[PDB]
């Protein structure tokens, strides 16, 4: 009953650093359709069991979305370290859910190069989980500080992806849907067929 | 076939303004940084200014402060310079050129001109 | 602001002997924070633009026959050819990357 097509079909994606999220309630989820779905190249679990997806109800179910380079879908995932797992989008330790995740070669992809998604390559600190940052302000390398100027030793914390339909697979553009489950002292609302 | 196109030669009287444009073909546009180094008849090289593709933010010398606009436009892969108040020095060759974004983890060691445009003549 | 001035400023040369071209800076071009040298030979021949040749004071660019080389400490800075060809004619400018007003030496012209 719930859109499933808000989420996975969409018409344009978000980036990492700006990541789509969608809270989701009162839902009976088929899941006959996206784990035999035939069409994604990762469906990782943690926590939960695929077979067992249509078994355990629960309160909420977050979706987020974002668009990450093929090289990098490994980060999204428990534990994980890198460029992408700890300055974009990072996972809980005590992760129970899926991570999704298929080429869009065909379609975030042009031949002058799509310049409309972007990744943060810089920040004081890492990411607690489940953490968004869109601020743009200058990074500070250098014991100098500078007042919203870039140069040396202070540099924009954002650059876009170089996607074009040339490359490899490895960095071929990648859409990612995490699905994070939310059990709480509210009954417990969504959940597959009985 | 890695290249970067200019526009052609402009006659411009003084006191006007004059846009030159270097337009990227056969990499990635935004990653590499946008310098516009200027070389007069008989002088030597002088730097400009510099465009981020990603921001736009642009830093530019304290002599052309005031008069050069730095733009980007992504769509095209293209970077525009414009100089205002044109003088009878401001005659020279135009040469935009690129800088690796960043190649390493302190982003101020790759910072080199790897690639030089064929120019522009502004008179 | 940081001035380059580079000596040999007119530098006529005979093919298969070395030939040693001086650069020296205002101010010192190393970062004790990296330990790295911040001065970059580019070449430009005749009607062309310029080309990279020597990038953090020792490593060649792309393309660069192995016949260059470049070395030097503090602000004394020297690019040297070990053996000139025909084709190394040219200007020759030391640039420095330190502070944001990028400066060009005067050049140095390598004629035969
Ligand atoms: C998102 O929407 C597209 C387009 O409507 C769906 O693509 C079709 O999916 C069905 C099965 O669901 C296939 O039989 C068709 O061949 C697909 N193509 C077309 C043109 O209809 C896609 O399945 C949707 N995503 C889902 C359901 O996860």
């Amino acid at each position: 009953l719930c859109p499933f097509g808000e989420v996975f079909n969409a018409t344009r994606f978000a980036s990492v650093y700006a990541w789509n999220r969608k809270r989701i309630s009162n839902c009976v989820a088929d899941y006959s359709v996206l784990y035999n779905s035939a069409s994604f190249s990762t469906f990782k679990c943690y926590g939960v069991s695929p077979t067992k997806l249509n078994d355990l109800c629960f309160t909420n179910v977050y979706a987020d979305s974002f668009v990450i380079r093929g090289d990098e879908v490994r980060q999204i995932a428990p534990g994980q370290t890198g460029k992408i797992a700890d300055y974009n989008y990072k996972l809980p330790d005590d992760f129970t859910g899926c991570v999704i995740a298929w080429n869009s070669n065909n379609l975030d992809s042009k031949v002058g190069g799509n310049y409309n998604y972007l990744y943060r390559l810089f920040r004081k600190s890492n990411l607690k989980p489940f953490e968004r940052d869109i601020s743009t302000e200058i990074y500070q390398a250098g014991s100098t500080p500078c007042n919203g100027v870039e140069g040396f030793n202070c540099y924009f914390p954002l650059q876009s992806y170089g996607f074009q339909p040339t490359n490899g697979v490895g960095y071929q553009p990648y859409r990612v849907v995490v699905l994070s489950f939310e059990l709480l002292h509210a009954p417990a609302t969504v959940c597959g067929p009985k | 076939q890695v290249q970067l196109v200019q526009s052609g030669a402009e006659v411009k009287k003084p006191g006007a303004s004059v846009k030159v444009s270097c337009k990227a073909s056969g990499y990635t546009f935004t990653g590499y940084y946008m310098h516009w180094v200027r070389q007069a008849p008989g002088q030597g090289l002088e730097w400009m200014g510099r465009i981020n593709p990603n921001s736009g933010g642009t830093n530019y010398a304290q002599k052309f402060q005031g008069r050069v606009t730095m733009t980007r436009d992504t769509s095209i892969s293209t970077a525009y310079m414009e100089l205002s108040r044109l003088r009878s020095d401001d005659t020279a060759v135009y040469y935009c050129a690129r800088v690796p974004y960043c190649s390493s983890t302190s982003c101020h060691r790759d910072w080199y001109f790897d690639l030089w445009g064929r120019g522009t003549l502004v008179t | 602001d940081i001035q380059m001035t580079q000596s040999p400023l007119s530098l006529p040369v005979t093919p298969g002997e070395p030939a040693s071209i001086s650069c020296r800076s205002s101010q010192s071009l190393l970062d004790s924070d990296d330990g790295n040298t911040y001065l970059d030979w580019y070449l430009q021949k005749p009607g062309q633009s310029p080309q990279l040749l020597i990038y953090t004071l020792s490593y060649r660019a792309s393309g660069v026959p192995d016949r260059f080389s470049g070395s030097g400490s503090g602000t004394d800075f020297t690019l040297k050819i070990s053996r000139v060809e025909a084709e190394d004619v040219g200007v020759y400018y030391c640039m420095q990357r330190i502070e944001f007003p990028l400066t060009f030496g005067g050049g140095t012209k390598v004629e035969i």
